[PDB]
């Protein structure tokens, strides 16, 4: 029984699991973007969105400092989280990272995503896009809308 | 099949040669000063293939050359590849049965609208290797018939009841040297003004590069 | 060992008559000593028997197995088999006819167990055969009807004779 | 005068025989080369046979991906039906309804869709009645429906159908989209279509004023079975492509006093974009209200 | 436990042709618009994203030729130039890479 | 098995005996050798029995050959295309002889499992028994517990 | 390797045996097969019928024109008259003409009330290339039969069956060739219903018309017997009456087809040709 | 004969205004039961 269970039995033990998702988490703030088994990425997806709230807390703030040196194992990585990446989203509210399925690997065939901070200088990943409005059924649905709003008005 | 033999008292004795001595070069139009200088060359070989069979007359020898032609080319219908061997040289039989390994052909001779006409005359260098050979170019204007089957015997090529109208320019070569030479189909001359052959049945797809992800398309 | 497989592209038809429906092209192909389970093989190719050309590469494009991409390097090349020696026109007009594995030439070894015991272990190798023929694949027989199974029955009951009288 | 039946028979002989003809001005195989010019497959040269191979031999060269997406092609910047005989050597890209730009995949698809209620129209009623299909209206995919102006009987003015009559209407569709019929086009001299459609008096204005526009006089005909009529442009290939099809509404048009037009009303999705029951309801019932055309 | 009886190739071709056993097919591939190749819906594109990896690889082997060493992470965000290209207005103050090529269509300057 | 071999029902020829009686054997052919002991009673049934035997059956061609072999063989053959080939390999001349004419007055049907030991196309003559053969009928045909006159 | 022959030869037999059946070979006339002696086998087709043909007649009854016209594209493509053969063309015709004016005859002394459009029928049913051919193949008229193609076909099979005819009609008479016709083609009706040799449509049509030549009313059509009405399996009998009086029954899982089917048994009754009538007397007329 | 879903082939565009138009029936469908004894009840 794991019911409401919300974190994944990885590595060796508990430690073990925080230290590979320390390892995961130190490469995306080097690398802007890495690729690994989509288990780990979606566990180490919500790690990744709480440093940056710590690094909006800023520098001078003690315990934001104390997370930052515990999770970025490479200490030239911490300036860039408080001068790069927090200031880069500082705008934004969440939603700071994106995560997509990759093909399987291929020595052991793992499920795998690749996961980025968004707004990174590297080239763009093919994402998903929807169907262009244009279309013979978004056509219709387009007609329908200001259909409506015609009445609407009335 | 892969590597010539290696050093040995024997070596490999060719019956042929590789290609054509002196390429005729088939003057544009012959569908239907210099010219003097052609005869002196050909006159000289002439002498010299009768300087191994006092016997061989340039007259007779078109009508010759059109049985060698017709019997080769009705051997492609049987698979007749030992009589083959004796009609074509052993650089030109390959090139008239590769491509028909599993094929069905076909082919008839119709008519001949011209008789033909030797255009050439050449022998090899004076003792290349101890072998001389002597290369006649005959030119041909004929009416042939070819229908060329698949495996599954669907027609490939051509039509089986049409004849139409062939101008070739046959190479022969015989080993003058060799006791037991023959005159043989050794090519075919093709004008690059000759007209274009007729199209083929099936419709193809010749494709575009076939890029690498880094890779772009250049247009 | 038999290659009898690899000499069936070797059989040259008599040309048709002119009233004569088009002869199918037909392409066999196949791999020899892969090393891979036949067992495991098996279930590869009996996935595409019956697809297109083109499900058949995309149906094992997309699976996990190693056995997939073996086949599907001898798919892509006995379409290119067949389009360039066989005369077939259009490269995505085929489908699969015949698919499956066979035994190949397999080693044994020595396992080595406790107590000074052992088994002996079988290196393993396998063929693949395909058969790929020209046209579209065949439509999958539909699934048996009510009105089929009444046909049939009522035809088993008129034809029921009286037993063991004259 | 000519029964139905035996009208319909005279017109398929005449296209028939119109179709041979055009096959015999190439008699011996010529070969056309067109060259792809879409983002995939760059530089792929198809060479084919003229008049003979449709940008739908080319799509088979490709693979079975290409002939089942491919709803209309665009040979030299043109749209071109995916069953219409290459000509020349050309350029030519195939069109999907999921391209960034489908406007003429849809207007394809929006004249095919009123051509399948046409042929359903004309053969609905019964013998007593004489239904007189006059016109396709190119309505923008936008308004909601697809329509086709018919004038039925006179006897039949006051008759509108039922519910369960445009469910007749819309049964008849669905077998020909289970037929899977392909649509067959012919582009003839306005001289050749006279003859096929003399006896409609529509049609025969209809093709003078296709022939007025083109300097040749060229009009297109389809064909699906043994329907035919005269197409503002291409059409798609098969109606197998239609999944969602229903004919919504019929309208009698105004004024009524010189003929009673009435317009047919029908909304469709293909198998490519078809929409949820939920949304497909939404998209019926605004099918229903009148598309008036400026 | 040991088997007491050898089971037969009719049970065992009963048991491994089941079709729990057999391989399913997929309906979920589909063709990329963009490059024409084949892959899942819900998965990225493996030749396209190929062709990004192949690029950002060449980016970061820039980026590993500036830096000159571990541990230099610089405090300012970076762009990527290509032949013929010169930093804007919002680039100043940024790290620049040089890509001795043209900007790839995809790779759009934003 | 019965179960592991074919079957037929009994049968004849073209209603072989309905207007007359044709013999089926139209074909013997022996194989004798000249010199060989597995022929001895072969070659003694060429000497005083085959000839009589070919007057007795006028409808019979007969082909005897006398080539070197080791095994002597009659092949029948029959005017339904029944082809049937009998060892006479060491056979004596009266074994040879039942052996003929066995073969002669033989049909040429496969020497099968027979499933009844008659056959008829007339099995009735006052009508096959059916479920109301021996029923009575009843007042305007009504059924059981059937409410008349409604 | 072990020593010996035997089993090497025997099973060299059978290895031999399964090639055949794996690939059987195309079949040939048996007179292009070993021990066939034409004139003998000739000889012994007449005896077995206990007939006595004249064997030039007989000779010419297997003679086609389409075996003479290739037997001279032969000639002269090998550039070899002594070949002025006459074929059946002529045997045949007279053949064929006895033969269905003994049919007619047969068939109308012993069934004198079936019509002339059934008599006709049945003459063109024991006449056709079903069973004429049939016969023939088990005559051994195929195996004398010189015929261009083979396996002869059947046009060219009933064409010598009958020109055989007709060299028995020259050799003995037509008493004798009478004889041969009752014991070879009559006897093809044994087993066989009336109307699985005339096929009729409609056989209520036909019965109205044969009553109303007999003065007699139209048949009314009445449910004599019934079971399972409402289920898959129905079965039903329908009598025919006329003026109130049964003339035949017919079952049948539908009325329809139990209607039908008593009006077939009706014209099998009004025909005189019933499953239970006098059987065909083939005892020599003493 | 592939899977579709009911937002597959929708834009960027028509997926917000769907969602609306779906949940605003839903709400009146439901507003529109609140008055049973209104609407010819069956007998109490």
């Amino acid at each position: 029984i794991s019911h409401g269970r919300v974190f994944r039995r990885m590595g060796l033990g508990p430690e073990s699991r925080i230290h590979l998702l320390r390892n995961l988490l130190t490469g995306l703030v080097r690398h802007e973007r890495i690729e690994a088994p989509w288990a780990r990425v979606d566990e180490m997806r919500g790690y990744a969105e709480k440093l940056i709230d710590y690094g909006k807390l800023g520098d001078t703030n003690e315990r934001a400092m104390r997370m930052a040196d515990f999770w970025l194992t490479e200490k030239d990585l911490i300036p860039k989280l408080f001068q790069v990446l927090a200031p880069r989203y500082k705008d934004q509210t969440g939603g700071y990272t994106r995560m997509l399925q990759i093909p399987n690997r291929s020595l052991d065939r793992a499920k795998m995503a690749v996961i980025e901070y968004k707004g990174n200088c590297l080239p763009p990943l093919p994402l998903p896009r929807r169907d262009s409005h244009l279309t013979l059924l978004n056509q219709l649905l387009q007609g329908l809308r200001q259909d409506l709003r015609q009445s609407q008005e009335a | 099949l892969v590597i010539p033999p290696e050093k040995s008292d024997r070596s490999i004795h060719l019956a042929c040669t590789a290609g054509i001595f002196d390429a005729y070069v088939p003057p544009e139009g012959d569908a239907r000063t210099e010219r003097m200088k052609k005869t002196m060359a050909s006159q000289v070989s002439i002498r010299r293939i009768k300087d191994y069979d006092a016997n061989f007359k340039i007259k007779d020898f078109p009508e010759k050359a059109k049985d060698i032609f017709i019997e080769a080319h009705l051997c492609l219908n049987n698979s007749d590849h030992d009589r083959l061997h004796t009609l074509v040289t052993e650089h030109c039989f390959p090139d008239m049965t590769w491509d028909i390994k599993y094929k069905t052909v076909r082919w008839s001779f119709v008519e001949s609208l011209e008789p033909s006409h030797v255009v050439q005359v050449r022998c090899s260098s004076m003792m290349n290797q101890g072998n001389v050979y002597g290369q006649i170019t005959v030119r041909m204007h004929t009416r042939q018939t070819l229908a060329i089957y698949d495996r599954f015997g669907r027609l490939m090529y051509g039509q089986e009841d049409v004849p139409k109208d062939v101008l070739e320019y046959v190479v022969f070569e015989k080993q003058l040297t060799n006791p037991y030479g023959s005159w043989r189909m050794h090519t075919k001359i093709v004008p690059p003004w000759a007209p274009p052959k007729q199209p083929i049945l099936k419709t193809v797809m010749i494709p575009g590069p076939q890029l690498k992800p880094e890779e772009e398309y250049e247009e | 060992i038999s290659r009898k497989w690899e000499k069936k592209n070797k059989i040259v038809y008599p040309p048709q008559l002119p009233g004569e429906p088009r002869r199918p092209a037909e392409i066999y192909h196949c791999r020899r000593q892969i090393k891979y389970s036949k067992d495991k093989m098996w279930y590869l190719a009996k996935l595409i028997r019956g697809m297109s050309i083109d499900q058949a590469l995309a149906q094992l494009e997309f699976n996990d197995k190693k056995g997939a991409k073996i086949i599907k390097e001898v798919l892509l090349e006995a379409q290119d088999m067949a389009v360039r020696d066989h005369n077939v026109e259009f490269r995505s007009n085929l489908y699969i006819a015949e698919s499956t594995s066979g035994r190949g030439q397999c080693l044994k070894r020595i396992r080595y167990h406790g107590r000074g015991r052992f088994g002996i272990m079988e290196k393993v190798y396998c063929h693949y055969f395909v058969k790929l023929v020209e046209g579209p694949p065949p439509p999958p027989e539909p699934p048996k009807t009510a009105v089929a199974h009444a046909k049939e029955y009522i035809q088993q009951l008129r034809s029921r004779t009286i037993v063991h009288t004259l | 005068q000519l029964s139905p039946t035996e009208l319909t028979e005279m017109r398929n002989d005449l296209f028939n025989k119109e179709k041979a003809r055009q096959l015999s001005l190439t008699p011996r195989t010529e070969k056309i080369e067109v060259k792809h010019v879409g983002k995939t497959d760059p530089g792929t040269v198809f060479v084919m046979n003229k008049n003979i191979s449709t940008p739908y031999s080319c799509a088979m060269h490709l693979s079975e991906w290409y002939c089942r997406k491919s709803i209309l092609a665009l040979v030299d910047g043109q749209p071109w039906d995916m069953y219409k005989p290459l000509t020349k050597s050309c350029e030519i890209k195939f069109l999907t309804f999921k391209d960034c730009d489908p406007g003429e995949v849809n207007k394809a698809y929006w004249r095919s869709c009123a051509m399948m209620m046409g042929c359903v129209i004309e053969r609905a009623f019964k013998d007593e009645y004489m239904v007189n299909l006059v016109r396709a209206p190119e309505v923008p995919v936008i308004s909601g429906a697809f329509c086709y102006d018919v004038v039925l009987d006179s006897k039949l003015d006051e008759w509108m159908p039922t519910k369960e009559n445009l469910r007749s209407f819309t049964k008849d569709a669905h077998a020909l989209i289970y037929k899977d019929l392909p649509f067959e086009t012919l582009e003839v001299e306005a001289k050749v279509a006279l003859e096929i459609f003399q006896h409609s008096k529509y049609k025969v204005d209809f093709i003078e004023e296709k022939a007025s526009q083109n300097p040749e006089r060229i009009v297109k005909l389809h064909r699906i079975g043994d329907f035919i009529d005269v197409s503002e442009g291409p059409l798609i290939p098969r109606t197998s492509i239609c999944f969602q099809y229903e004919v919504s509404a019929v309208h009698n048009l105004q004024p009524t006093q010189p003929s009673l037009i009435r317009r047919f009303q029908g909304v469709s999705l293909p198998v490519h974009l078809r929409a949820h029951f939920t949304i497909w309801d939404k998209l019926l019932e605004r099918s229903r209200k009148m598309v008036t055309e400026d | 436990a040991a088997p007491k009886n050898r089971r037969t190739i009719e049970v065992n071709r009963c048991r491994r042709r089941n079709p729990q056993k057999l391989i399913k097919v997929k309906n979920n591939i589909d063709v990329c618009p963009e490059c024409g190749h084949l892959k899942q819906k819900h998965v990225l594109c493996a030749y396209c994203y190929e062709k990004v990896c192949k690029e950002t690889a060449e980016i970061r082997r820039q980026i590993g030729k500036q830096e000159g060493g571990p541990f230099k992470a610089p405090t300012i965000e970076t762009v990527v130039l290509y032949t013929g290209e010169t930093p804007s207005e919002q680039d100043q103050g940024k790290r620049i890479i040089e890509r001795d090529r043209k900007r790839p269509s995809w790779f759009t300057q934003n | 098995t019965a179960r592991g071999t074919p079957s037929r029902f009994l049968a004849s020829v073209l209603h072989n005996g309905l207007g007359r009686y044709v013999q089926q054997l139209q074909r013997l052919s022996f194989s004798v050798s000249r010199d060989g002991a597995s022929s001895r009673g072969a070659r003694e049934f060429v000497e005083r029995e085959v000839i009589d035997f070919a007057r007795r059956n006028p409808g019979v061609v007969i082909y005897v050959n006398s080539r070197p072999c080791c095994v002597p063989r009659v092949v029948a053959e029959y005017l339904n295309g029944a082809v049937r080939e009998e060892s006479i390999h060491c056979k004596s001349v009266e074994e040879i002889s039942t052996l003929v004419q066995k073969l002669a007055d033989q049909s040429g049907l496969d020497v099968i499992r027979i499933r009844k030991p008659f056959h008829t196309d007339n099995p009735s003559i006052q009508g096959q028994w059916h479920p109301f053969t021996n029923k009575p009928t009843t007042f305007r045909g009504l059924r059981p517990r059937e409410v008349q006159d409604p | 390797v072990k020593k010996g022959f035997r089993a090497a030869f025997r099973f060299q037999k059978e290895l031999e045996r399964q090639r055949l059946l794996r690939c059987p070979p195309p079949p040939v006339r048996r007179s292009e097969k070993p021990n066939w002696d034409y004139h003998a086998e000739i000889q012994a087709f007449g005896h077995r019928l206990q007939e006595n043909f004249s064997l030039d007649l007989l000779k010419t009854a297997f003679v086609n024109s389409c075996y003479i016209k290739s037997e001279e594209a032969k000639r002269q493509q090998l550039g070899i008259v002594l070949l002025n053969l006459k074929s059946n063309q002529e045997l045949s015709e007279q053949g064929t003409s006895f033969s269905q004016t003994c049919l007619t005859q047969f068939l109308e002394d012993e069934y004198p009330d079936m019509p002339t459009e059934g008599i006709k029928n049945l003459v063109d049913f024991l006449t056709g290339e079903e069973v004429v051919c049939h016969v023939a193949r088990n005559l051994a008229v195929e195996q004398l039969t010189l015929s261009e193609e083979f396996p002869v076909p059947p046009a060219v099979l009933q064409q010598t069956f009958f020109a055989v005819i007709g060299a028995l009609l020259q050799s003995s008479g037509p008493e004798r060739t009478a004889l041969f016709i009752r014991d070879f083609l009559i006897t093809q009706m044994t087993g066989k219903e009336l109307f699985e040799m005339w096929k009729i449509i409609n056989p209520m049509g036909l019965l109205v018309e044969e009553l109303k030549k007999r003065n007699v009313s139209a048949p009314e059509s009445r449910l004599t017997r019934q079971s399972g009405g409402t289920t898959a399996l129905p079965l039903y009998f329908v009598g025919l009456y006329c003026d109130k009086k049964l003339i035949a029954e017919g079952p049948g899982e539908t009325v329809l087809v139990a209607e039908e089917e008593a009006a077939r048994v009706a014209l099998r009754k009004l025909y005189g040709f019933t499953e239970n009538r006098r059987p065909w007397n083939y005892s020599k007329p003493k | 004969k592939s899977g579709t879903w009911w937002d597959e082939h929708l834009s960027e565009e028509n997926v917000p205004f769907i969602k609306q138009l779906v949940s605003d029936e839903d709400k009146a469908q439901l507003a529109s039961k609140l008055c049973p004894l209104k609407d010819e009840p069956w007998p109490i």
